[PDB]
């Protein structure tokens, strides 16, 4: 294939992501969900971990990093330690709500997925770490896990075969960084939602000092549908290493904002033109994109015409694919207030754990508020552009990084409008 | 420079050179001992990038 969207409904895996049918056990069942899963979990660890490698699934959480690879970290004899499986709910990001979509509308993917997880890695249990906002959805979520522990497909025997997993469901007290996965990991834990080094990773000490592995709600969702209908099928859909389905929440200057999901390397017009309703004003009226959600940089309309939405499309647009939160932004948008609007929240959801970060997104969120009023001289561009790539790197997590990068895109491309901006400021006061 | 004319004539036969031209004593030529305030300026390295110290 050549030419890659035109997702088939019979092909779709959140076959519930607009509510339109129950939500409850009932609908899971007559949708498909809980199918063939105790046949799954006695084929055992070795052929699910297969099947994600050959299905090629990479992390929808953001980094992309090999989720069979990722998942394989963990096939390891036990060292008298129980192994652990913890879903990342919090959907921190801005631009993102596709967790909370299928939080809220297809609660038996995440249990199932859950289990095929914790089964394929070795596990006893599975922890949703959800967002603390999302009240209602963890309700819903502590709902449907009611129903699977009703009809016996979690808890003593996962479905009768022979296997032991609880799913538990945490909630979260508003913090950004808790979304990441060893801050996440810390929160669950009980301290502040600081993240810890690497090494250790969480699949030799992690949550409570145990094997465990940190994966997106989607990731883990679209698991035991990858099991059912088999890797080759997944990895048949999307390019070379970039396959499958993928979640797009489409916002912005938009004629229908919308959560849709659509084949991987689809094209970015083709994407907002076909399921968006196009941009307000038009194609021509669209001005800049943010791709990937707050922590890839934007990129212009000139690279936005036949660009695509792979991981390393976007790497080639010095871009990434990371929550697939496609923020569009036309002619009237005031760009550098949103690029400081972005630093602002960074600004207010770092941890402060390390210097770096801390310190350097403060300076950022002062020095983009200063650029938006105009109140600087063209150098501190290039100032602004050192301070970044002192910062990206050379931090505890990748917040740092998702902070230097919009900062690093609007330089790289609206550098004259800031000069503009700049020098009518300084024609106005002299 | 109050000296009269036949003192002046007196004393630039008496040396030889014209002594009126180049007075040792300072009159009214040299500089004013209140200035207009300065404005010094800054030297290479008073940049905002490009000015790592490891590269000088
Ligand atoms: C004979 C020459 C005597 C000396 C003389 O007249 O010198 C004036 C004058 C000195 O020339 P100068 O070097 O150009 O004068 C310096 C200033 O230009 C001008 O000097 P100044 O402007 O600083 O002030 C000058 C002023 C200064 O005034 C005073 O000193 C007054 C003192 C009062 C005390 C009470 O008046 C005088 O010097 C007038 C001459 C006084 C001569 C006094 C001789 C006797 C002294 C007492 C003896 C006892 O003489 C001439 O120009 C010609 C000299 C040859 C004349 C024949
Ligand atoms: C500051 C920060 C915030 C993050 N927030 C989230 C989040 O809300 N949800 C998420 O799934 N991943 C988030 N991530 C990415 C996690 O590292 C990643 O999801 C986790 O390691 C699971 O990997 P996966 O993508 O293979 O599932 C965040 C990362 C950083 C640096
Ligand atoms: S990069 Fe920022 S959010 Fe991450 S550990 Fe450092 S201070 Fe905390």
């Amino acid at each position: 294939k050549t030419s890659f969207g035109s997702l088939k409904d019979e092909d779709r895996i959140f076959t519930n992501l607009y509510g339109r049918h129950d939500w409850r056990l009932k609908g899971a069942l007559r949708r498909g969900d809980w199918y063939k899963t105790k046949e799954i979990l006695l084929k055992g660890p070795d052929w699910i971990l297969g099947e994600m490698k050959t299905s090629g699934l990479r992390g929808r959480g953001g980094a992309g990093f090999p989720t069979g690879l990722k998942w394989s970290f963990m096939n390891k004899p036990s060292d008298g330690r129980p192994k652990y499986l913890v879903v990342n709910a919090d959907e921190g990001e801005p631009g993102t709500c596709k967790d909370r979509e299928i939080m809220r509308h297809d609660p038996h993917k995440l249990v199932e997925g859950c289990l095929v997880g914790g089964r394929a890695m070795g596990a006893r249990a599975a922890y949703i770490y959800i967002r603390g906002e999302f009240y209602n959805e963890a309700s819903n979520l502590q709902v449907a896990i009611r129903e699977a522990y009703e009809a016996g497909l979690i808890g003593k025997n996962a479905c009768g075969s022979d296997y032991d997993f609880d799913v538990f469901v945490v909630r979260g007290a508003g913090a950004y960084i808790c979304g990441e996965e060893t801050a996440l990991i810390e929160s669950i834990e009980g301290k502040q939602g600081k993240p810890r080094l690497k090494p250790p990773f969480p699949a030799d000490v992690g949550v409570f000092g145990c094997p465990t592995t940190v994966a997106n709600v989607e990731t883990v969702a679209v698991s035991p549908t990858i099991c059912r209908r088999g890797g080759t099928w997944f990895a048949g859909f999307g390019r070379e290493r970039n396959s499958g389905t993928k979640l797009f929440n489409i916002s912005g200057h938009v004629n229908h904002p919308c959560t849709v999901e659509e084949e991987m390397s689809v094209p970015l017009k083709e994407l907002i033109e076909k399921h968006a309703g196009g941009v307000t004003g038009g194609w021509d009226n669209l001005l800049a994109v943010i791709p990937g959600g707050s922590s890839t940089p934007l990129i212009p309309k000139s690279v936005c015409e036949t660009v695509l939405m792979d991981f390393d499309a976007l790497v080639q647009a010095q871009t990434g694919l990371g929550t697939a939160a496609v923020i569009v932004m036309d002619r009237s948008t005031d760009i550098v207030k949103a690029i400081a609007r972005l630093i602002e929240f960074y600004k207010h959801e770092s941890c402060g754990q390390c210097t770096p970060c801390r310190e350097g997104v403060d300076w950022m969120n002062k020095v983009m508020a200063r650029f938006v009023k105009g109140d600087a001289r063209p150098a501190e561009i290039d100032s602004l552009w050192e301070i970044s790539k002192q910062i990206e790197g050379h931090t505890i997590c990748a917040l740092g990084d998702g902070a230097a990068w919009p900062v690093q895109g609007l330089i790289r491309h609206f550098r004259p409008e800031l000069e503009d901006r700049m020098q009518r400021f300084a024609q106005q006061h002299r | 420079a109050s000296a009269t004319r036949v003192i002046q004539k007196l004393r630039n036969w008496a040396s030889g050179q014209d002594l009126q031209a180049k007075l040792q004593l300072r009159y009214q030529e040299i500089a004013k001992r209140t200035q207009p305030p300065p404005k010094l300026p800054v030297g290479p390295s008073h940049k905002l990038s490009n000015n790592y110290y490891c590269t000088r």
